[PDB]
This record gives structure tokens, sequence and C-alpha cells, in this order.
RNA sequence: ACUCGUGAGAGACUGCCGGGGUCAACUCGGAGGAAGGUGGGGAUGACGUCAAGUCAUCAUGCCCCUUAUGUCCAGGGCUUCACACAUGCUACAAUGGCCGGUACAAAGGGCUGCGAUGCCGUGAGGUGGAGCGAAUCCUUUCAAAGCCGGUCUCAGUUCGGAUCGGGGUCUGCAACUCGACCCCGUGAAGUCGGAGUCGCUAGUAAUCGCAGAUCAGCAACGCUGCGGUGAAUACGUUCCCG
């Protein structure tokens, strides 16, 4: 299926189909499906348009999803990097902000490994 | 241990979070037992001399 | 071992059937010390093989064991700076142990998407002569017959 | 994060300094030695000279950076690279 | 029917047994019913200490502290027995609790 | 009244024999309900099979401590001991079978400098 | 009348029998017995070697500072990073993840400390606080693996959880360098691994839990201890190390 520009998987359980939406994850999907009363084990083959549309209505009314989320994320990044904050300088240097052990770990943030 | 510092620690600190152990016999800051008030080496010496009433070698 | 041969444990017999081979198989397939779970695996695979083949499970088990058990093994030793392969006969007990080990190892590496199924299919293939264990024994005997020229070392 | 029930903590001496400063309406460089005091909307148009371990670095504070401690905008360690 | 919990605390078996005996003889002399020194789980405290200062941690030493606790459940608390228990002196190694 | 006791790895059990039927009472429930494991049933019933006196003895069990296997071993040992006590005639055969011999193995001491029991920590020559 | 906890005693000494042995040590087998040939484990380091480690536990000979290299206080640092090595945890999935029902242990701690029942929070936690200086009250009736029922059909996946944003609780006068925990978004590398190399011979290997020291908060995946389920193999010293 398709929703908000997101191609719902051909055959996947809704608990992860809603997870694939960038603004909703595992526990958010669990709470949303609990609230709507929808079974979390059924397959995509039985999906219907009206329930999907009302779910879209609820999620857009109560939450912000996709491009808006991105935009406030980069807005936060730019304001923090402009105000000279510690997190701003860490983003400038491309390093973790919490201040983990940069000695050996943090390869995830530092990206590929290059030898000298 | 600097005697100035050990006497200072004995002196009542201006705040409740600034108190710590400072083993009495030698003033070692690290590795000190709360119950005995003595550190590792002091406990070793007292136990081996047998002057501490209750400590003995353990073998079970 | 230097002082002498150590005693061997008195393995106990299976109550469900009465064959120590089943006990040996469950012991070999034991993983992370889950005895009951391994026994359940073995019983389920045996029942599946029985229902697929329509024959006696113990009978087909001995058939596969006799088909796949080896007779000769190759040992390595270095003489004059050159490493040579020397073959030597193997006793029946170790032959059976190696047969069971091969059965388990080549049941490990099938692609049936389910281990309880893979074990049964490997047993059937070994029984009918199309098993990876059978191929392994073929290769072992081929290597022994090819490199038995150095038998005069007798070590 | 500071608990909401207790509320933000501000040094008494620094609070008095800013209060007298904004009562007199004069804007000058305040010799600030508290890296712990949190910022309050009353710091809209004041300048603080915080201590970085070597010398006082003056920093201008506006409404943009509300909700952060003083030490966030004053780097402590210099890293020139390799 | 009144019962008093006479608790004995000590570190050494010889002295705790001697104190319990002494209590038994004095109770018998005064003529009161006592169950005796019923056994209890003894407290065991284990402390581990590094062998030497400045690293060298692969070797350690372990220490133990044993305290023996005995209960003397005295029944029919005769005032003479109570006064005798009060004025009987015990070694410092043995502690007597009256309750 | 007749009484017996068995021990295996801190598993202490109480067993009393009755001349009744062949019912097993383990803390108010049957052998199948309590510890439903074929190994446990066979190890519990082995001494009775060896003696060949099936279905005229009732046992009532009070259990404390240990685990499933330990309790099963303690029960088998206790019933063997009670069998010998009630009928010493079969004692030679049962002892030859090996049911009256207590099993003197359990968890051993943990020694400092190691991880547990006897396992050696990772020791490298580097 | 049995465990139970803690006092005394008995019990393994080649004790006896048969054969080898110089009729000697010692050895093989057998009977009794809980154990048979130091039953299992711990405490236990001879003369000396490595000018081994420690003037930062402490003590000490000599030199050095004494108006300083002694001393108070505010802030910062000991947690910095384009890299390299060592020790552990999490995995790489079906002997499995998740959801519901369901039974078995040991030992230890508790005074300026444990914290019951009840009420509200998804849950960290907020109110209150009986019972305890402790076989009694709390650490949940000490659990987890285990057993039964349903989904997943081999996917970078319902496996896997780091990184980055948005909200709170708790100890602390003091959480931005610089704590932990709870709620959410976030979905990266990783499909059993190169020469080479390490541990282990019975309750052992492996796997799964619990408690304590230091401590108000914790960098606790470390150390110390207490446990559940529980293997395979040893033909024999030619080759590697001592
Ligand atoms: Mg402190
Ligand atoms: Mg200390
Ligand atoms: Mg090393
Ligand atoms: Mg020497
Ligand atoms: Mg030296
Ligand atoms: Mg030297
Ligand atoms: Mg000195
Ligand atoms: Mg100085
Ligand atoms: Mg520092
Ligand atoms: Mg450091
Ligand atoms: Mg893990
Ligand atoms: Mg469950
Ligand atoms: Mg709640
Ligand atoms: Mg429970
Ligand atoms: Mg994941
Ligand atoms: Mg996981
Ligand atoms: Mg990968
Ligand atoms: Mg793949
Ligand atoms: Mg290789
Ligand atoms: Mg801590
Ligand atoms: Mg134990
Ligand atoms: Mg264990
Ligand atoms: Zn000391």
């Amino acid at each position: 299926a398709r929703l908000v520009g997101v191609d719902l998987p051909r055959d996947k359980r809704m608990e992860i189909a809603l997870t694939y939406i960038y603004g909703i994850g595992r526990t958010r999907s669990n709470e949303i499906l609990a609230a709507t009363g929808i079974d979390k084990n059924m397959r995509t083959k039985d999906l219907t348009d009206d329930q999907v549309t009302v779910l879209r209505d609820y999620i857009e009314g109560n939450l912000k999803v996709e491009g808006d989320l991105r935009r406030e994320v980069q807005a936060d990044i730019r304001r923090k990097i402009e105000i000279g904050c510690y997190q701003g300088l860490r983003h400038r240097r491309g390093l973790p902000v919490r201040g983990q052990r940069t000695k050996t770990n943090a390869r995830t943030r530092k990206g590929p490994k290059r030898t000298i | 241990a600097k005697k100035a510092l050990v006497h200072k620690a004995n002196k009542k600190p201006k705040f409740a979070v600034r108190a710590y152990t400072r083993c009495n016999k030698c003033g070692r800051p690290h590795s000190v037992y709360r119950k005995f008030g003595l550190c590792r080496i002091c406990l070793r010496e007292m136990a081996h001399a047998g002057e501490l009433p209750g400590v003995q070698k353990s073998s079970w | 071992p230097r002082k002498g041969p150590a005693p061997k444990r008195p393995l106990v017999n299976d109550p469900v059937y009465g064959s120590q081979l089943v006990t040996q198989l469950v012991n070999k397939v034991l993983l992370e010390g889950k005895k009951s779970l391994a026994e359940r695996i073995v019983y389920g695979a045996l029942e599946q093989a029985r229902e697929k083949t329509g024959t006696d499970p113990v009978v087909t088990l001995k058939r596969a064991l006799d088909n796949v058990k080896p007779a000769l093994e190759v040992r390595s030793r270095r003489v004059g700076g050159a490493t040579y392969q020397v073959p030597v006969e193997v006793r029946p007990d170790r032959s059976t142990t190696l047969a069971l080990r091969w059965l388990v190892n080549f049941s490990r590496q099938r692609r049936e998407k389910t281990m309880v199924e893979r074990l049964a299919n490997e047993i059937l293939d070994a029984s009918n002569g199309l098993g990876a264990s059978v191929k392994r024994r073929e290769d072992t005997h081929k290597m022994a017959e090819a490199n038995r020229a150095f038998a005069h070392y007798r070590w | 994060p500071r608990s909401l029930k207790k509320g933000p903590f501000v040094d008494d001496h620094l609070l008095k300094k800013v209060d007298v400063q904004n009562e007199k309406n004069t804007k000058q460089v305040i010799k600030t030695w508290s890296r712990r005091s949190t910022i309050i909307p009353d710091f809209i148009g004041h300048t603080f000279a915080v201590h970085d371990g070597r010398k006082h670095v003056p920093v201008f504070v506006t409404e943009a950076m509300v909700g952060h401690k003083l030490g966030e905008f004053a780097p402590t360690r210099t890293f020139k690279g390799h | 029917g009144q019962k008093i919990r006479i608790r004995l605390k000590a570190y050494d078996h010889e002295a705790i047994d001697a104190s319990a005996r002494k209590i038994v003889e004095t109770v018998t002399r005064t003529g009161a019913s006592v169950v005796g020194p019923v056994p209890l789980p003894t407290e065991k405290n284990v402390y581990c200490v590094i062998r030497s200062p400045h690293k060298y941690k692969d070797s350690r030493e372990h220490f133990e502290m044993r305290t023996h606790k005995r209960l003397i459940d005295i029944l029919d608390p005769t005032p003479k027995t109570v006064d005798a228990l009060m004025r009987i002196d015990l070694p410092a190694s043995v502690d007597v609790n009256i309750q | 009244p007749i009484q017996t006791v068995g021990r295996r790895k801190e598993a202490v059990v109480r067993v009393r024999l009755v001349p009744g039927t062949g019912q097993f009472n383990l803390d108010g429930r049957t052998l199948e309900n309590y510890f439903p494991n074929k190994v446990h049933q066979q190890l519990i019933k082995a001494p009775l099979v060896t003696v060949d006196r099936v279905d005229q003895f009732d046992i009532y069990a009070h259990l404390d401590g240990g685990g499933p296997s330990g309790q099963a071993g303690a029960l088998r040992l206790a019933i063997a001991r009670a069998l010998i006590l009630v009928q010493p005639e079969d004692r030679p055969a049962l002892k030859k079978a090996g049911f009256l011999t207590r099993d003197p193995r359990a968890i051993e001491r943990k020694k400092y400098g190691l991880k547990k029991a006897r396992k050696a920590p990772q020791y490298s020559k580097r």
C-alpha cells in the first residue's frame, strides 16, 4: 500500500508497516495499534482503504511525520551549530555529543576507517 | 598522606557531601573498609599480628 | 594418557527404545547443555523420518550407520623435512563414533530451512546412498587408497 | 536535566549582580566565575566574561540560546587538528 | 507464664560454652527451668584483601569472622534468678543480652 | 511406623512406607504431576523393578532443597534404604545392583583467582 | 518419631584373600564397605635467581625549597583524537525472537539503613510507612534456563541494538566538559570470520541466574562468592614447549 509518500510493503505485518514510517517506530506502532484496536498479526493482503485513511487522519492530527520531522531536526542542528554550543562544536567535528569513549569506539560516527 | 590534608578531612567540612574515610592509622584514601575503619594493608598487619579481636584466616 | 589408558565412562541405555546408539546421538547433538531439548529434537526428527519412509527407524538407523562407517583413516607425519600422509586402520568403536560425528556435521549444513527436517533428510540420504556423509566416506577411502603407498612407515 | 519541581538553580551573588545591573540599566562586562549558573530570560541584553581555565572570554547572550548553561558556549579544550 | 530471652553473643567456642555452662549451673542452683543452649545458625563474614600493595592483584587473601549465638530460654523468671544473672560477671569475650 | 531419608546435592527427602497399594504421593500430587520427566520416573521406579514386588507399597514424600535431579536421586536412595530396612533378605542383590551406595559428589569449592568451580581464567602468554 | 541448625565420638589402615616379586619395598585382581589404595577441594612457597615491583600506605641515610616546590579558596583537567594493541559483553538467528499459562536452589546484608499493605503513575518513581539491630520483618512465596499454546518461513529479517532528536523521575548547594534510569522517534556495521593463537580430562566443557565489598547518586559488561541443566575423547609419546 501507499501512505504519505511511503510505499507500504507488499506483505508485512502492520506493526512493522507503520514502523517503516519515519515518524513512527516499534513502541509507537504498538500503542497506535492498541488504541485503534487493530490486530498486529494480520497480513497486508487484507488491508482496506478506510481504516488506513482514518489512521492517517489520527497520526497527522496528533503527530508530525516525515518532512516536518526532518526540518525541525536540521533546524535544531543549525541553531546549535550557530550558537556555539558544545553539541554544535561536536556536530562540526562529526563526533558523538554524549562524550563516549572516542579512544577506540565511535567508529559508527567516525565512518569508514582510514590508515596512516 | 599529607598530615595537613588528613587533619583537614578530620575537620568538619562546610558541606555534607565532602566527607570521606581516610583510614585512621595511615590515612589511605582508597580501599578502606567502612566497618573496621582500616585499609587493606592495615587490616592485613593487624590480623597477622593477631591484635584485632575477631579476624582469622579463612579456609573452607 | 602418559601413565596409561584412562577408564571409559559406563554409558547408559535408552529406555524409550533400548539402543545406546540413540543415547550417543543425543549426546553428540547436545548443544549448550540442553538435554531435554536435544532429546526432543532427536525424537521429532526420528518420527518425521519414520513417517516419510514408512519403515523401522532403528532398522534404517543401523542401515545408515553400516553404510557410512569407515574402515581406513589418514594420519600426518613429517620425515626428513617433508610432511607425508600415512593411512592406518581404525577400530570399530571409533569408526562408529566418526560415523555419528559425520552424520551430525553434514546434517548441520543443509538448506531445508528447518533443522528437525534437515536431520531426517540427511538420515534418509545416508540410508539410500545419496548423503553428504556417504560422499565424505567416499573421499576418505579414495585418499587412503591413493596415499597407502607409504604404508611401510606403519605408525 | 534539572527536575521541574525544584526549578532552575541560579547563584545568589550572580543573581544580585544582574539585578543591580538591570536596575541601573547599565550594560558592562560582568566578571563571571560561575560556570554552573543557569541562564534566565532576564539575561537578554547582558555580557558575561566566563572563565575558560586560561583567561576570561566575553560572550554575548540573546534570546536565541535560551535554555542552556553558561559553560555550553565557552569551549574548555582547544583542538587545532593534526 | 513469663519467658525471658537470654541471648549470648561471643566469638570463641570455648568461652561461649563456658558462659553457657556457668548460666546452666547457676540456674540449676537457683531452681529454675531452662531449655539450654539451643543451637543457631552462626554468623559468617568473609573479607577478601589483595596480597600486596601497588598492583600484583593475581594473589589475594581471605579472612573470616565467626560469631556464635546461643539462646537460653528461661521460664518462671524468679527474682532471685534474675538478680543472680544481674550480678554474675562474664568474660568480655561473651556478651549477655537480657530481654 | 517406618521411616527413611535420602540425600543428594542438598536434596533431603522424607519417605514412609505403607502396606497399601502402589500409589506414590509427592507433596499431595502424583508422580506424573510432580516432575513429569521419563528419566525421573525410571530412576524412581528402578529399585522397585529390581526387587520385583510391584504394587503393594505406598510412599508419602516431604521435600525440601535441591533441584529436580537431586530430589529424584534422594528419593530413589531413600526408597532403596526403606526396602532394605523392611526386608533385609534382598540386601545382597540390591547392593550388587548398586542402589544402597550413596553418591558422594556435589558442587565443589570455588577457588580465588578463577571464574568459578575449577575453570581456569583466560591465560595467555602475551 | 527423620532433615534443620551446633557440641562429642566412630569410620581407610593394603584392613583381609590369590598371583608376581630377592620373601623386601611395591604392584595387578577379588571380598566387605559411603568411599581403596594421597576419597574431592582449600590454607600451606626450602637455600637462591630476576640490582624483579613499591622513597605515592608507612618508616628511613643524604641532597634540595623555606618566603617557596608549604598552604586556603573559584573554575578547568585527570573522560582530550586522523590511529594502534589487550581483556570482556551483545550478536550474526528457527536448539531461535516475541506473546499468555506454568514448578523447582544456595548463600549473604540491613541504624541516621532495609523498607510491608494501600493509592497514582506504561515505568523510572511520588504519598505514606507495619515489621526489624534482625532462623521471626524486607531482600518479592529468591528467581532464569525448563514444560504447554500462537506468530514468524529464511528477509539485513518480528534477529540485532549503537548513533542522532523530542519529554520526565530520582541523590546531590552543586548533572553543559561530566552520572544513572524511565518514555518515544531514529534503524547504521555485522551471514561464523586470514595466517596465527588461547581455555578445558568430571560435576569437568558449555549455557542460564542470584548476593556482597568500595557507595547518597553511579562509568560495575570488572572482582569476590552462591547456585540450575549438564557433555565428547584420551590409540600412544616420532614431532612443538617447559
Ligand atoms: Mg563520596
Ligand atoms: Mg579506601
Ligand atoms: Mg597479562
Ligand atoms: Mg628459593
Ligand atoms: Mg631494583
Ligand atoms: Mg630495577
Ligand atoms: Mg622511608
Ligand atoms: Mg604544592
Ligand atoms: Mg582532574
Ligand atoms: Mg584515566
Ligand atoms: Mg548476550
Ligand atoms: Mg514467560
Ligand atoms: Mg503503575
Ligand atoms: Mg514467581
Ligand atoms: Mg533491531
Ligand atoms: Mg536481542
Ligand atoms: Mg553485516
Ligand atoms: Mg545471507
Ligand atoms: Mg586457519
Ligand atoms: Mg556504585
Ligand atoms: Mg555450597
Ligand atoms: Mg554454578
Ligand atoms: Zn591504613
